[PDB]
């Protein structure tokens, strides 16, 4: 009874967890694939989304919660709702929308339906607390239990991964979600066009759109960015060899 | 009274308000998502649990698309969700057994009322623990709401033999006929049911 000893010692039960087929040639064949990262500073509230195209196969969507700061501009669920991710998401594509672990494993789920999305996965963040046994818990008010993980939900709109991560608590205020959800999401291989909605500096990466207020250097063009997408490439997974 | 109690019967047709009141329930319905028993959306929808609690918790198990209707059942009934536990299946060595393969099963937290006296705070929400049979759930929960409401009055929707446990009556259809001990029970039971029979 892991949770029984966490009553008596403070380790999390997912501390006891242990380890926590090749398929390397994807990764490779998503490698070669990737398009070269491209990122944008934006101001998010104050930035007419439409401008972002073309249309999206996969949309990543990190907005910071109030929750992000326990000990530490916040966005509501309020803004979050109201941003018009319908308008550029692709009839056929997906969202990973990180929903913290309070409100937003409910207010979460109706952003996805109004933008169109049926939930067909929900992905855990379970954080260890290895290197600090002896560090309470700041509870939500209306939390019954220690909240110790967060949720990432997944989208689909239109017709070899656990659903787990496993990782270290961050530094208080490191808000950083883990890389893990990006292999999460390539594995999939759903297509080229990535869009990361309120990333940083530090998030940037091969194969993906990065826009968020933070950013400190932009290089979008949305005519280079069509290009990359333009035929023979249109409907790559992502996972398959470039076009000779 | 401490001990277990059950009633073999279909919460569709019992009339539950002989129960009682009750500081935490616990449901682990057969969703419509059929191996055995299922119960549609509507017949979930209209379980009469708002009478089961004044002010409490309440633990329901989901799954697939009743991560969704879960929620909804849970706001018809009164409750707001204020917790989610997730249950990590492992095997004996501690490691991790549609588009994802599942390591894991969630159990969502409703809160009704204004409950006083319970402890917040004890556990976390995770639980990690072995697969016993299909269909079971861990046994790790009991503890986590005996730490968070002990000695109180608990009830259990859909459960089976293995699910009794003291300070909880069950409620099940495969259950091994009616067992009660609580006097406030046994009486508006006879008083209700003279014949034994729903
Ligand atoms: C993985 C989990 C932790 C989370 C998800 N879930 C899924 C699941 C799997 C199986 C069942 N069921 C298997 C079974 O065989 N029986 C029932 C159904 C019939 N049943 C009734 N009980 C009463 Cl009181 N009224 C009724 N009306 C009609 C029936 C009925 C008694 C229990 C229990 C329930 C839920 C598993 C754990």
């Amino acid at each position: 009874d892991y949770c029984q000893h966490f009553v008596d010692t403070g380790h999390r039960p997912q501390n006891f967890i242990r380890d926590v087929e090749l398929i390397r040639l994807k990764d490779e064949l998503i490698a070669k694939s990737n398009t070269p990262p491209m990122y944008l500073q934006a101001d998010i509230e104050a930035f007419d989304i439409r401008e972002l195209t073309p249309k999206f196969d996969v949309i990543l969507l990190e907005p910071p919660l109030e929750e992000y700061y326990r000990e530490t501009k916040c966005w509501t669920w309020d803004d979050i709702m109201k941003l018009e991710i319908d308008e550029i998401a692709a009839p056929r594509s997906f969202i990973f929308l990180w929903c913290g672990s309070g409100e937003g494993l409910d207010l979460g789920r109706v952003c996805l339906r109004k933008w169109g999305y049926r939930r067909c996965e929900d992905i855990c963040w379970i954080k260890t607390n290895k290197n600090n046994p002896g560090k309470t818990k700041t509870l939500d008010p209306k939390a019954v239990f220690q909240r110790t993980k967060e949720h990432c939900l997944m989208g689909i709109k239109g017709t070899v991964d656990i659903d787990l991560i496993i990782t270290e608590e961050p530094e208080i205020g490191n808000i950083e979600k883990p890389v893990e959800i990006f292999h999460i999401i390539e594995h999939f291989c759903l297509g080229r066009r990535r869009l990361h909605l309120f990333g940083r500096d530090s998030t940037i990466r091969p194969g993906w759109l990065t826009v968020g207020p933070t950013l400190t250097n932009s290089n979008y063009n949305a005519e280079t960015y069509a290009s990359y997408f333009s035929a023979p490439n249109s409907y790559l997974t992502g996972c398959t060899e470039e076009i000779e | 009274l401490f001990p277990p109690q059950w009633i073999c019967c279909d919460i569709r047709y019992l009339d539950v308000s002989i129960l009682g009141k009750f500081a935490v329930v616990m449901a682990d319905p057969p969703w419509d998502i059929l191996p055995y028993g299922t119960l549609t959306d509507d017949e979930m929808r209209r379980l009469n649990i708002p009478v089961l609690q004044d002010d409490g918790f309440l633990f329901l198990w989901v799954t697939g698309r009743a991560m969704e209707l879960g929620r909804e059942c849970l706001n018809l009934w009164g409750y707001e969700r204020v917790d989610e536990i997730i249950w990590v299946k492992t095997n004996q060595l501690q490691r991790i057994i549609h588009w994802l393969n599942h390591g894991k099963e969630h159990c969502l937290v409703g809160v009704k009322g204004n409950p006083q006296g319970f402890n917040q705070g004890l556990d976390c929400d995770v639980i990690v623990a072995e697969v016993r049979s299909t269909s079971h759930k861990p046994d790790e929960i009991y503890g986590m709401i005996e730490r968070l409401s002990p000695g109180t009055r608990k009830i259990e929707l859909f459960g089976r033999p293995h699910n009794v446990q003291p300070n909880w009556i069950t409620l099940g259809n495969q259950l091994d006929g009616i067992h009660l001990l609580d006097p406030d029970v046994v009486a508006r039971f006879k008083q209700r049911y003279p014949d034994g029979i729903i």
